[PDB]
Protein backbone atom coordinates (compact mmCIF):
# COMPACT_ATOMS: atom_id res chain seq x y z
CA UNK A 1 0.00 0.00 0.00
CA UNK A 2 2.38 2.68 -1.29
CA UNK A 3 0.52 5.93 -0.63
CA UNK A 4 3.19 8.04 -2.33
CA UNK A 5 6.69 7.61 -3.74
CA UNK A 6 9.61 9.88 -4.58
CA UNK A 7 13.14 9.43 -5.91
CA UNK A 8 16.33 11.46 -5.52
CA UNK A 9 19.74 11.24 -7.19
CA UNK A 10 22.68 11.95 -4.87
CA UNK A 11 25.62 11.15 -7.16
CA UNK A 12 26.01 10.27 -10.83
CA UNK A 13 29.57 9.69 -12.02
CA UNK A 14 31.52 7.44 -14.38
CA UNK A 15 33.92 4.71 -13.25
CA UNK A 16 36.15 2.56 -15.45
CA UNK A 17 36.97 -1.15 -15.20
CA UNK A 18 39.66 -3.19 -16.89
CA UNK A 19 38.01 -5.90 -18.97
CA UNK A 20 40.52 -8.62 -18.06
CA UNK A 21 42.03 -7.60 -14.72
CA UNK A 22 38.68 -6.68 -13.17
CA UNK A 23 40.22 -3.73 -11.31
CA UNK A 24 39.06 -0.11 -11.18
CA UNK A 25 41.31 2.79 -12.13
CA UNK A 26 42.43 5.24 -9.45
CA UNK A 27 45.40 7.16 -10.87
CA UNK A 28 46.98 8.16 -14.17
CA UNK A 29 50.27 9.70 -15.28
CA UNK A 30 50.97 12.91 -17.21
CA UNK A 31 50.33 11.03 -20.46
CA UNK A 32 47.03 9.86 -18.88
CA UNK A 33 48.03 6.19 -18.94
CA UNK A 34 46.94 4.11 -15.98
CA UNK A 35 49.40 4.03 -13.09
CA UNK A 36 47.44 2.40 -10.25
CA UNK A 37 44.41 0.21 -9.59
CA UNK A 38 41.97 -0.70 -6.85
CA UNK A 39 39.40 -3.42 -6.24
CA UNK A 40 37.16 -0.94 -4.37
CA UNK A 41 34.31 0.94 -6.04
CA UNK A 42 34.25 3.54 -3.26
CA UNK A 43 37.81 4.56 -4.25
CA UNK A 44 38.04 5.11 -8.01
CA UNK A 45 38.96 7.80 -10.53
CA UNK A 46 35.45 9.21 -10.56
CA UNK A 47 34.45 11.42 -13.48
CA UNK A 48 31.43 13.65 -12.69
CA UNK A 49 28.43 12.88 -14.88
CA UNK A 50 25.77 15.30 -13.67
CA UNK A 51 23.86 17.48 -16.11
CA UNK A 52 26.43 20.28 -16.12
CA UNK A 53 29.54 18.11 -16.48
CA UNK A 54 28.66 16.14 -19.61
CA UNK A 55 31.00 16.19 -22.62
CA UNK A 56 34.25 16.31 -20.68
CA UNK A 57 37.81 16.55 -22.01
CA UNK A 58 40.05 15.36 -19.15
CA UNK A 59 39.75 11.67 -20.04
CA UNK A 60 39.56 11.42 -23.83
CA UNK A 61 42.68 9.24 -24.09
CA UNK A 62 41.39 7.03 -21.28
CA UNK A 63 38.00 6.55 -22.94
CA UNK A 64 39.40 5.39 -26.28
CA UNK A 65 41.39 2.60 -24.58
CA UNK A 66 39.64 -0.62 -25.57
CA UNK A 67 40.80 -2.42 -22.41
CA UNK A 68 38.60 -0.21 -20.20
CA UNK A 69 34.86 -0.60 -19.54
CA UNK A 70 33.06 2.61 -18.49
CA UNK A 71 30.38 2.25 -15.82
CA UNK A 72 27.72 4.77 -14.79
CA UNK A 73 27.84 4.68 -10.99
CA UNK A 74 24.57 6.22 -9.78
CA UNK A 75 23.41 6.59 -6.16
CA UNK A 76 19.74 7.05 -5.27
CA UNK A 77 17.49 7.62 -2.26
CA UNK A 78 13.78 6.75 -2.60
CA UNK A 79 11.08 7.71 -0.07
CA UNK A 80 7.96 5.53 0.21
CA UNK A 81 4.91 6.40 2.33
CA UNK A 82 2.71 3.49 3.46
CA UNK A 83 -0.86 3.66 4.76
CA UNK A 84 -1.63 0.34 6.46
CA UNK A 85 -5.14 1.06 7.73
CA UNK A 86 -5.95 0.93 11.43
CA UNK B 1 71.37 36.19 8.90
CA UNK B 2 69.27 38.66 6.93
CA UNK B 3 65.82 37.29 6.12
CA UNK B 4 64.14 37.52 2.70
CA UNK B 5 60.57 36.51 3.51
CA UNK B 6 59.37 36.73 -0.10
CA UNK B 7 61.91 34.25 -1.47
CA UNK B 8 61.21 31.82 1.37
CA UNK B 9 57.49 32.11 0.67
CA UNK B 10 58.01 31.39 -3.03
CA UNK B 11 60.29 28.41 -2.39
CA UNK B 12 57.86 26.93 0.14
CA UNK B 13 54.79 27.58 -2.01
CA UNK B 14 55.88 26.28 -5.40
CA UNK B 15 56.76 22.60 -4.73
CA UNK B 16 54.17 22.30 -1.98
CA UNK B 17 51.41 23.78 -4.14
CA UNK B 18 52.38 21.50 -7.03
CA UNK B 19 52.30 18.45 -4.75
CA UNK B 20 48.93 19.43 -3.28
CA UNK B 21 47.41 19.94 -6.72
CA UNK B 22 49.00 16.68 -7.90
CA UNK B 23 46.47 14.37 -6.23
CA UNK B 24 42.69 14.50 -5.89
CA UNK B 25 42.31 13.06 -2.38
CA UNK B 26 44.00 16.00 -0.66
CA UNK B 27 42.01 18.49 -2.74
CA UNK B 28 38.75 16.75 -1.84
CA UNK B 29 39.76 16.90 1.82
CA UNK B 30 40.48 20.62 1.46
CA UNK B 31 37.25 21.50 -0.38
CA UNK B 32 34.93 19.46 1.84
CA UNK B 33 32.73 22.43 2.77
CA UNK B 34 32.33 23.82 -0.75
CA UNK B 35 29.45 22.96 -3.04
CA UNK B 36 29.63 20.19 -5.62
CA UNK B 37 29.70 22.48 -8.65
CA UNK B 38 32.66 24.73 -7.83
CA UNK B 39 34.60 21.87 -6.24
CA UNK B 40 34.29 19.64 -9.29
CA UNK B 41 34.97 22.49 -11.73
CA UNK B 42 38.20 23.42 -9.94
CA UNK B 43 39.21 19.76 -9.78
CA UNK B 44 38.58 19.36 -13.51
CA UNK B 45 40.50 22.52 -14.39
CA UNK B 46 43.58 22.41 -12.15
CA UNK B 47 43.70 19.17 -10.18
CA UNK B 48 45.42 15.99 -11.30
CA UNK B 49 48.78 15.10 -12.81
CA UNK B 50 47.47 15.51 -16.36
CA UNK B 51 45.78 18.87 -15.73
CA UNK B 52 45.78 21.05 -18.84
CA UNK B 53 45.31 24.33 -16.97
CA UNK B 54 47.95 25.36 -14.46
CA UNK B 55 48.38 27.97 -11.73
CA UNK B 56 51.39 30.25 -11.36
CA UNK B 57 53.03 32.41 -8.70
CA UNK B 58 55.30 35.44 -8.93
CA UNK B 59 56.11 38.85 -7.56
CA UNK B 60 54.36 42.10 -8.35
CA UNK B 61 55.06 44.54 -11.19
CA UNK B 62 56.16 42.01 -13.83
CA UNK B 63 56.97 43.70 -17.12
CA UNK B 64 55.47 40.74 -19.01
CA UNK B 65 51.83 39.74 -19.25
CA UNK B 66 50.77 37.48 -16.38
CA UNK B 67 48.15 34.75 -16.56
CA UNK B 68 44.91 35.85 -14.88
CA UNK B 69 43.05 32.54 -14.96
CA UNK B 70 44.60 31.59 -11.61
CA UNK B 71 47.71 33.18 -10.11
CA UNK B 72 49.24 33.84 -6.70
CA UNK B 73 50.53 37.41 -6.39
CA UNK B 74 53.02 38.45 -3.70
CA UNK B 75 54.12 41.89 -2.51
CA UNK B 76 56.46 42.72 0.31
CA UNK B 77 54.48 45.03 2.58
CA UNK B 78 55.47 46.86 5.74
CA UNK B 79 57.78 45.99 8.61
CA UNK B 80 58.45 47.06 12.17
CA UNK B 81 60.91 46.51 15.01
CA UNK B 82 59.21 45.11 18.11
CA UNK B 83 61.76 43.81 20.65
CA UNK B 84 65.43 44.19 21.51
CA UNK B 85 67.99 42.67 23.87
CA UNK B 86 70.71 44.30 25.94
CA UNK B 87 73.48 45.50 23.66
CA UNK B 88 71.47 44.01 20.77
CA UNK B 89 72.95 40.65 21.80
CA UNK B 90 71.01 37.62 20.54
CA UNK B 91 73.37 34.67 21.01
CA UNK B 92 77.01 33.64 21.35
CA UNK B 93 78.71 30.98 19.22
CA UNK B 94 82.12 29.34 19.38
CA UNK B 95 81.95 27.82 15.88
CA UNK B 96 80.48 29.49 12.81
CA UNK B 97 77.25 27.74 11.82
CA UNK B 98 75.08 28.02 8.73
CA UNK B 99 71.63 26.62 8.02
CA UNK B 100 70.04 23.67 9.80
CA UNK B 101 69.87 20.61 7.52
CA UNK B 102 67.86 17.39 7.63
CA UNK B 103 69.41 14.37 5.88
CA UNK B 104 68.46 10.71 5.65
CA UNK B 105 71.42 8.38 6.23
CA UNK B 106 71.48 4.59 6.48
CA UNK B 107 73.67 3.12 9.23
CA UNK B 108 77.07 1.69 8.28
CA UNK B 109 79.46 -0.73 10.00
CA UNK B 110 82.95 0.34 11.08
CA UNK B 111 85.44 -1.92 12.82
CA UNK B 112 84.68 -0.40 16.25
CA UNK B 113 81.56 1.72 15.67
CA UNK B 114 78.32 1.98 13.79
CA UNK B 115 78.30 5.27 11.88
CA UNK B 116 76.17 7.54 9.72
CA UNK B 117 77.66 9.53 6.84
CA UNK B 118 76.39 13.00 5.92
CA UNK B 119 76.78 15.35 2.95
CA UNK B 120 78.67 18.09 4.81
CA UNK B 121 80.57 18.44 8.11
CA UNK B 122 78.81 18.87 11.44
CA UNK B 123 78.90 21.93 13.66
CA UNK B 124 76.30 20.57 16.08
CA UNK B 125 74.06 17.50 16.21
CA UNK B 126 70.52 18.33 17.32
CA UNK B 127 68.68 15.02 17.00
CA UNK B 128 68.86 11.50 15.61
CA UNK B 129 65.43 10.04 14.88
CA UNK B 130 64.12 7.65 17.55
CA UNK B 131 67.49 7.41 19.35
CA UNK B 132 68.63 8.53 22.81
CA UNK B 133 72.30 7.58 23.04
CA UNK B 134 73.52 6.55 26.49
CA UNK B 135 77.01 6.83 27.96
CA UNK B 136 77.75 3.24 26.92
CA UNK B 137 77.20 4.12 23.26
CA UNK B 138 79.63 7.07 23.64
CA UNK B 139 78.19 9.25 20.89
CA UNK B 140 80.97 11.07 19.02
CA UNK B 141 80.98 13.36 15.97
CA UNK B 142 84.16 13.51 13.86
CA UNK B 143 83.61 15.97 11.01
CA UNK B 144 81.32 14.45 8.39
CA UNK B 145 80.24 11.38 10.35
CA UNK B 146 78.67 10.46 13.69
CA UNK B 147 79.46 7.20 15.45
CA UNK B 148 78.48 4.90 18.32
CA UNK B 149 79.72 1.63 19.81
CA UNK B 150 79.46 -1.42 17.54
CA UNK B 151 79.16 -4.37 19.91
CA UNK B 152 76.01 -3.91 22.01
CA UNK B 153 74.09 -2.33 19.09
CA UNK B 154 75.04 -4.89 16.42
CA UNK B 155 71.37 -5.72 15.73
CA UNK B 156 70.93 -2.31 14.04
CA UNK B 157 73.70 -2.58 11.42
CA UNK B 158 71.48 -1.15 8.65
CA UNK B 159 69.18 1.18 10.60
CA UNK B 160 67.39 3.41 8.08
CA UNK B 161 67.79 6.52 10.23
CA UNK B 162 67.52 10.22 9.42
CA UNK B 163 69.45 13.12 10.95
CA UNK B 164 68.75 16.74 11.87
CA UNK B 165 72.08 18.59 12.07
CA UNK B 166 73.82 21.92 11.44
CA UNK B 167 76.47 22.84 8.89
CA UNK B 168 80.00 23.82 9.94
CA UNK B 169 81.61 26.88 8.33
CA UNK B 170 84.65 27.95 10.37
CA UNK B 171 86.34 27.36 13.71
CA UNK B 172 86.26 31.07 14.58
CA UNK B 173 84.08 32.49 17.35
CA UNK B 174 82.09 35.68 17.65
CA UNK B 175 78.97 37.43 18.86
CA UNK B 176 75.52 37.67 17.29
CA UNK B 177 74.24 41.26 17.17
CA UNK B 178 70.75 42.04 15.96
CA UNK B 179 67.11 42.51 16.85
CA UNK B 180 63.64 41.12 16.14
CA UNK B 181 61.50 42.46 13.29
CA UNK B 182 57.72 42.10 12.94
CA UNK B 183 57.00 41.97 9.21
CA UNK B 184 53.81 41.93 7.14
CA UNK B 185 53.62 40.36 3.68
CA UNK B 186 50.58 40.50 1.39
CA UNK B 187 49.41 37.60 -0.78
CA UNK B 188 46.44 37.73 -3.15
CA UNK B 189 44.95 35.27 -5.63
CA UNK B 190 43.75 36.54 -9.00
CA UNK B 191 41.06 35.09 -11.27
CA UNK B 192 38.38 36.44 -13.57
CA UNK B 193 36.16 33.69 -12.08
CA UNK B 194 35.29 34.43 -8.46
CA UNK B 195 34.71 30.78 -7.49
CA UNK B 196 38.21 29.89 -8.67
CA UNK B 197 39.51 32.72 -6.48
CA UNK B 198 37.64 31.34 -3.46
CA UNK B 199 39.02 27.84 -3.97
CA UNK B 200 42.50 29.27 -4.54
CA UNK B 201 42.27 31.17 -1.26
CA UNK B 202 41.24 28.00 0.56
CA UNK B 203 44.21 26.13 -0.91
CA UNK B 204 46.47 29.00 0.16
CA UNK B 205 45.14 28.77 3.71
CA UNK B 206 45.77 25.02 3.80
CA UNK B 207 49.36 25.32 2.60
CA UNK B 208 49.98 28.07 5.17
CA UNK B 209 48.69 25.65 7.81
CA UNK B 210 50.96 22.91 6.50
CA UNK B 211 54.02 25.18 6.47
CA UNK B 212 54.03 25.52 10.27
CA UNK B 213 55.80 22.15 10.56
CA UNK B 214 58.63 23.36 8.30
CA UNK B 215 62.09 23.53 9.86
CA UNK B 216 62.97 27.01 8.62
CA UNK B 217 59.95 28.91 9.93
CA UNK B 218 60.03 26.80 13.08
CA UNK B 219 63.56 28.17 13.60
CA UNK B 220 63.34 31.60 11.93
CA UNK B 221 59.79 32.84 11.24
CA UNK B 222 57.77 32.03 14.35
CA UNK B 223 54.46 33.67 15.32
CA UNK B 224 52.52 33.43 12.07
CA UNK B 225 49.32 35.49 11.89
CA UNK B 226 46.82 35.79 9.05
CA UNK B 227 44.30 38.39 7.93
CA UNK B 228 41.93 38.32 4.96
CA UNK B 229 40.48 41.18 2.95
CA UNK B 230 37.20 41.46 1.10
CA UNK B 231 36.54 40.10 -2.37
CA UNK B 232 36.96 43.15 -4.60
CA UNK B 233 37.23 43.83 -8.34
CA UNK B 234 40.94 44.34 -8.87
CA UNK B 235 40.41 45.82 -12.35
CA UNK B 236 37.33 47.16 -14.14
CA UNK B 237 38.90 48.58 -17.34
CA UNK B 238 39.17 45.21 -19.07
CA UNK B 239 36.44 43.42 -20.96
CA UNK B 240 35.86 41.47 -17.73
CA UNK B 241 36.76 42.17 -14.13
CA UNK B 242 39.61 40.64 -12.17
CA UNK B 243 38.50 39.37 -8.76
CA UNK B 244 40.87 38.76 -5.86
CA UNK B 245 40.87 38.56 -2.07
CA UNK B 246 44.11 39.88 -0.54
CA UNK B 247 45.56 38.11 2.48
CA UNK B 248 48.12 39.54 4.90
CA UNK B 249 50.68 37.24 6.52
CA UNK B 250 52.72 38.30 9.54
CA UNK B 251 56.02 36.87 10.75
CA UNK B 252 58.64 37.48 13.42
CA UNK B 253 62.31 37.03 12.53
CA UNK B 254 65.68 37.96 14.00
CA UNK B 255 67.82 40.11 11.74
CA UNK B 256 71.35 39.57 13.00
CA UNK B 257 75.03 39.78 12.08
CA UNK B 258 77.98 37.74 13.33
CA UNK B 259 80.73 39.86 14.92
CA UNK B 260 83.96 37.88 15.06
CA UNK B 261 86.45 38.04 17.94
CA UNK B 262 90.22 37.64 17.53
CA UNK B 263 91.04 37.68 21.26
CA UNK B 264 92.12 34.27 22.58
CA UNK B 265 93.81 33.87 25.96
CA UNK B 266 96.30 31.02 26.38
CA UNK B 267 98.79 32.17 29.06
CA UNK B 268 98.78 33.79 32.50
CA UNK B 269 101.31 36.14 34.11
CA UNK B 270 100.55 36.06 37.86
CA UNK B 271 103.38 38.02 39.50
CA UNK B 272 103.61 39.87 42.81
CA UNK B 273 104.86 43.39 43.54
CA UNK B 274 107.41 44.81 45.97
CA UNK B 275 107.88 48.19 47.64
Amino acid sequence: SIEKKEEVIAHNEVVFRSLTQGLYVKEVDIYSDVVSYTKDVDEALAMPNTINFKNSRKYKKLIMNLDLEPLNKIQKVIYETHLEGL
Amino acid sequence: AITSVDSYLLSEIKPRLNTVLENCYIIDEVLKDFDYQTRESFKEAFCGKNAQHEVTVGFNFPKFKNNYEAHYLIQLGQGQETKNSLGSIQSSYFEATGDTLVESSTAIREDDKLVFTVSKPIGELIKVEDIEFAKYDNLQVEGNKVSFKYQTNEDYENYNANIIFTEKKNDSKGLVKGFTVEEQVTVVGLSFNVDVARCLDAVLKMILISMRDSIEEQQTFQLQNLSFGDIAPIIEDGDSMIFGRPTIIKYTSSLDLDYTITQDINKLTFKERKD
